[PDB]
């Protein structure tokens, strides 16, 4: 016989903060010999870029 | 594609100088030695070696 209105909250995730990952200088710094050494490991740190 | 660094171009090293030099002839042109079971220790510190 009668009627309610109702409001109720729904709250859905969109996105996230965007990173970007610097492989070399994570990974072995600023030496050169370690990124000489890192490139006979392959494309990796491409493939995660 | 790549990323931006800064090259390095001079040294900034920051610690003076000790006014006394590594006596390290004491062990090594010493008049005597000790056994290997009961050596003799000296402590080398406060100084600037070679
Ligand atoms: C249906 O319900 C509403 C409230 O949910 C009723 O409205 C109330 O009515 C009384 C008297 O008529 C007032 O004193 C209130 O202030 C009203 N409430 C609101 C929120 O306005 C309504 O009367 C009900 N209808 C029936 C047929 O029972
Ligand atoms: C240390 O530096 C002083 C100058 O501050 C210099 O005269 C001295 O020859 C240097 N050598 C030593 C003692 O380590
Ligand atoms: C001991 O030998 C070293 C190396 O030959 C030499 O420099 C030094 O003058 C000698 N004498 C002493 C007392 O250290």
């Amino acid at each position: 016989t009668n009627f309610t209105i109702s409001v109720t909250t729904e709250i859905l995730p969109v996105s996230m903060t965007k990173t970007s990952v610097d492989c070399t200088m994570y990974i072995c710094g600023d030496s050169t010999e370690c990124s000489n050494l890192l490139l006979q490991y392959g494309s990796f740190c491409t493939q995660l870029k | 594609t790549s990323n931006f660094r800064v090259q390095p171009t001079e040294s900034i090293v920051r610690f003076p100088n000790i006014t006394n030099l590594c006596p390290f002839d004491e062990v090594f042109n010493a008049t005597r030695f000790a056994s290997v079971y009961a050596w003799n220790r000296k402590r080398i510190s406060n100084c600037v070696a070679d």
